[PDB]
């Protein structure tokens, strides 16, 4: 999946998406913080957030929310449904462009 | 980062 950012680090996650994306653009790479696992970092209002996913080794979730089988599948969902992923304080954050 | 509070 080209929107999977392997060996990438959160500052030049925010460097692709700052000068190579739009808002709503958004990149999966891997945890910093959690070695192993993977963190999405979407655009929106011209600035980068990061949201960390959850594997428990029986599904993939944004740590609550739908849970999924494969990353790929979680992206999906959030893609086609561009209204749930709200961040605490009820703010949705879109899924919408892949970064690549 | 600009990190979402995941809860």
């Amino acid at each position: 999946r080209r929107w999977f950012h392997p060996n990438i680090t959160g500052v030049e996650a925010e460097n692709l998406l700052l000068t190579r994306g739009v808002d709503g653009s958004f990149l999966a790479r891997p945890s910093k913080s959690n070695p192993g696992d993977f963190t999405l970092s979407v655009r929106r209002n011209g600035a980068v957030t990061h949201i960390k996913i959850q594997n428990t080794g029986d599904y993939y979730d944004l740590y609550g929310g739908e849970k999924f089988a494969t990353l790929a599948e979680l992206v999906q969902y959030y893609m086609e449904h561009h209204g749930q992923l709200k961040e605490k304080n009820g703010d949705v954050i879109e899924l919408k462009y892949p970064l690549n | 980062g600009g990190y979402m509070d995941m809860s």
